[PDB]
């Protein structure tokens, strides 16, 4: 278990719109919005900071 | 770890089997994807100072456990329910008290197919994946008994 | 040019062989000249020392037998010393492999026990590492309130 | 020949130790490896050059006699592109990002597998094997000196 | 064959063991095997049958065999052999992982390909009595016992 | 240039390996060739059946080897029991602390 | 290419010279042996027997010379073999001593790194508890703000 | 004649060597098992603490 470095691979549940969206879809779409904000922050904010 | 002692390594072979398993228990056919996953996962692969793989850790998120109970008009529950019901042999049907798809009311749509797949063959693929990962038959049967 | 180099080498070998043949034929011809002077000048003579000529021939044959029996000793002595060298070589190589086995065993035990210690320590360091971030969050939250 | 026969006598044996035709012959593919076994360091470009640029399949099929191998060895012995330890350590230092006399084994593997006359991963793992440290770093000065003196 | 002093062929322990052997094997202890001494030992150690055909081998060493002749006849067939430890050490050059075994096919390849070559018939003639695993493992460690202390 | 040096070193090491492995094969096959005939020789299979009896004539080395094995095991077991008792007293102190 | 070609062809010329001289001596010696043996054959039978005695005695003298030469060459080969065997015994002892030193080095390195690991781990645990305390202080100061 | 024979004495000595070796070997294995078990008890008591 003495790992020196790691590569992480993220596969979240993708953005959902059904005929009926419930608490499950709120949490999924919130996770997708957080990951998109990670993209926006990395690309546009941390870069210019 | 490619080396003078050239091999088909154990961790490599097992790592590749983790996704078929979590997909069998985790994924389901929705109206948007026939292999809709219904959980998030983060796979962390650990490398030594030489850059060879020493371990992987899979973290999962937000499983939509409600899908076990009730589904919309063209969808399936998690694939394993269909793999077991179609792939079990008569001794396994007897031991697990399995019934026709129309007996279960948690399978809202009854038997529903995925184009280009057979649940009876995906069952054998899943059980081979579990064997390769080293889950013993008592634990595989525990899983199927809980399902 | 490097083709001509080997053409010259081959012809040099041929020349050396032909010259050795010539040298032998010269030895023969020069010996035959003296032997022909013996054939045709006051020689091939009888009784005067033929018992001594026989004694000399017998002594030469005896010396050949002595050399042959000493060779029958030296052949086995060379065989035995070569076999001793073979035993030396094979044991020396197996001893190098055995010392490599010892070095690997030293590492196997010592490194396994020490790495188990380092694993427990690394699991503790993971807590220290998360405490760094928890403290950073706490002080950042107080700075967020202090304004 | 312009070469010392005392070691030609050794080269005859060392060539014959590659025996797999069943006689005093050996195949083009072996030529580089026997030259490297006799103590020279021919590049694969040099091996192809002295063989007269054979085809990649012809290399499997055509063969040398020792009378033809000896001048090949002589050509590689007399004239060479070989650098030296004082040059190679300066080449390895290009990867020394920190100045401590050490380089990352994964970097040296990647370099040797990808640049120049590409080596196999099996070869390169045999090269770096035994130069491990707790950081995965190779001390390139001693690695180069050992490989060169080996 | 060569005619050296007999001791050169054998370590002191080995010729001492032959001296012990011959003192047991000579049966009417006159100092010589005669054919009765031989068949007496063969029946005494072995089963009930006796095979006078073996007299066609007792004659091979000329006259009644003195200890120096007994040693000569054993040593001339025994020469060209080496101690158990060096034979195990020789197998170690090929069993790179020191499993104690070589594959049946791989040992056949090793024996047939290189040095002064065995024929495949000679390899199979070893295998007709050597210890062997139906899984393919040649447990060479046992073979070194069978080649010196064994033969059932 | 350095790849040519590495490939030379590797080929030279593999050659030295072949050279020693060939001397090992020469020993092995020479011995087995002598065995193939000697194995079937009546006097040899007679002597080898006598050999378990004459093998009773034996040197004392196994007793001293067992003496060394005894000493090594005894010292290891004494160390193990001392560490065991130290750990056990510490464990009893952990009981008091619990 | 041209100088070595001239060398090759001059060696070929020398080879032809040696070959023709060889053939000349061959037929010359055959003729001379025939003439010499006719002078044996024509001589009286006891004198003829003494010629064969001297001829065989001279050949046996050459035989003894060759035998003693061979025994000298084999003596030299045996001496070189024993020197090589002693060199192997010395190298075996040196290799043994070297691996002994390396084994003691492995033992001391294992003990030293064990001690270093455990000592630094005690410091790591103390600094972890320090970080625990300082984070607890940070969150206490936050709570005492929020209050 | 058996009291005179030396071979019986050498066999007795080998048996004595083996017996005392076996005694120390049994104590070695028992001590290893005891140490392992007690160490697991100590570790569990540390966790409970
Ligand atoms: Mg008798």
């Amino acid at each position: 278990r003495q790992g020196a470095s790691f590569i992480g691979i993220l596969d979240i549940a993708g953005f959902e719109i059904f005929d009926l969206n419930s608490f499950e879809q709120l949490c999924i779409n919130y996770t997708n919005e957080k990951l998109q904000q990670l993209f926006n922050h990395t690309m546009f904010i941390l870069e210019q900071e | 770890s490619h080396k003078s002692k050239k091999d088909q390594g154990e961790l490599e072979r097992q790592l590749l089997q983790a996704n078929p398993i979590l997909e069998a228990f985790g994924n389901a056919k929705t109206v948007k994807n026939d292999n809709s996953s219904r959980f998030g996962k983060f796979i962390r692969i650990n490398f030594d100072v030489n850059g060879y793989i020493v371990g992987a850790n899979i973290e999962t998120y937000l499983l939509e456990k409600s899908r076990a109970i009730r589904q919309a008009k063209e969808e399936r529950t998690f694939h394993i329910f269909y793999y077991l019901l179609s792939g079990a042999g008569e001794h396994l049907k007897t031991d697990l008290l399995l019934e026709p798809y129309n007996k279960y009311r948690f399978l809202s749509n009854g038997h529903v197919t995925i184009p280009g797949q057979q649940d009876k063959d995906m069952f054998q693929e899943t059980m081979e994946a579990m064997r390769i990962m080293g889950i013993p038959e008592e634990e595989q049967m525990g899983l199927l008994r809980v399902i | 040019a490097r083709e001509k180099e080997t053409k010259a080498l081959s012809l040099a070998r041929a020349l050396e062989e032909a010259m050795e043949q010539k040298a032998e034929l010269e030895r023969l011809n020069k010996q035959f000249r003296t032997e022909m002077e013996d054939l045709m000048s006051s020689k091939d003579d009888v009784g005067k020392s033929v018992h001594e000529l026989e004694k000399s021939k017998r002594a030469l044959e005896q010396q050949v037998e002595e050399m042959k029996t000493q060779l029958e000793e030296l052949e086995d002595e060379l065989q035995a010393t070569e076999d001793a060298k073979l035993r030396l070589e094979v044991n020396l190589q197996a001893m190098k492999a055995q010392f490599e086995r010892d070095l690997q065993g030293r590492d196997e035990q010592s490194e396994e026990k020490k790495k188990q210690l380092v694993r427990q320590v690394r699991e503790m360091e993971a807590e220290l590492e998360d405490e760094r971030k928890q403290r950073s969050m706490a002080v950042a939250a107080r700075k967020k309130l202090e304004m | 020949c312009d070469f010392s026969e005392e070691q030609t006598a050794e080269f005859k044996e060392a060539f014959q130790l590659f025996d797999r035709t069943g006689d005093g012959k050996i195949l083009y593919s072996q030529c580089g490896d026997v030259m490297r076994a006799l103590g020279q360091n021919p590049t694969n470009a040099e091996v192809m050059k002295v063989l007269g640029n054979p085809k990649s399949d012809e290399m499997n099929l055509k063969t040398l006699k020792f009378e033809q191998f000896l001048p090949m060895m002589q050509t590689i012995a007399k004239n060479k592109d070989q650098g030296c330890f004082e040059d190679y350590v300066e080449g390895l230092r290009v990867f020394d990002k920190e100045g401590n006399g050490t380089v990352m084994g994964a970097e040296i593997r990647h370099v040797l597998v990808t640049l120049g006359e590409k080596m196999t991963e099996e070869e390169v793992e045999q090269l770096v094997a035994g130069h491990e440290d707790s950081n995965g770093c190779i001390n390139y000065e001693e690695l180069v000196r050992m490989v060169l003196s080996g | 064959r060569a005619t050296s002093n007999v001791f050169a062929m054998f370590d002191q322990s080995q010729i001492q063991e032959f001296k012990e052997a011959f003192n047991m094997i000579d049966q009417n202890r006159d100092g010589f095997i005669d054919k009765e001494d031989l068949h007496d030992m063969l029946a005494s150690l072995g089963k009930n049958p006796t095979d006078e055909y073996l007299d066609a081998m007792m004659n091979e060493a000329p006259g009644p065999i003195n200890f120096t002749m007994f040693l000569t006849m054993f040593g001339e067939k025994l020469n060209g052999t080496d101690p158990e430890d060096v034979i195990r050490n020789a197998f170690a050059c090929f069993d790179e992982e020191a499993t104690g075994t070589i594959q049946e096919d791989y040992l056949r390849e090793l024996l047939t390909t290189m040095g002064d070559r065995f024929t495949d018939e000679e390899v199979d003639e070893l295998y007709r009595e050597a210890p062997i695993d139906k899984k393919g493992n040649f447990n060479y460690i046992e073979f070194t016992r069978i080649l010196k202390h064994g033969a059932k | 240039g350095f790849q040519a040096c590495c490939r030379g070193y590797l080929a030279r090491k593999a050659f030295a390996k072949r050279q020693q492995q060939l001397t090992a094969m020469k020993v092995l096959q020479r011995n087995c060739a002598a065995y193939l005939k000697l194995r079937n020789w009546q006097w040899w299979r007679l002597f080898t059946k006598v050999k378990p009896l004459l093998q009773v004539s034996r040197q004392e080395e196994e007793m001293m080897a067992k003496e060394e094995e005894l000493v090594k095991v005894r010292e290891k077991q004494l160390a193990a029991e001392n560490r065991l008792t130290e750990m056990e007293t510490l464990q009893s102190q952990l009981m008091a602390e619990k």
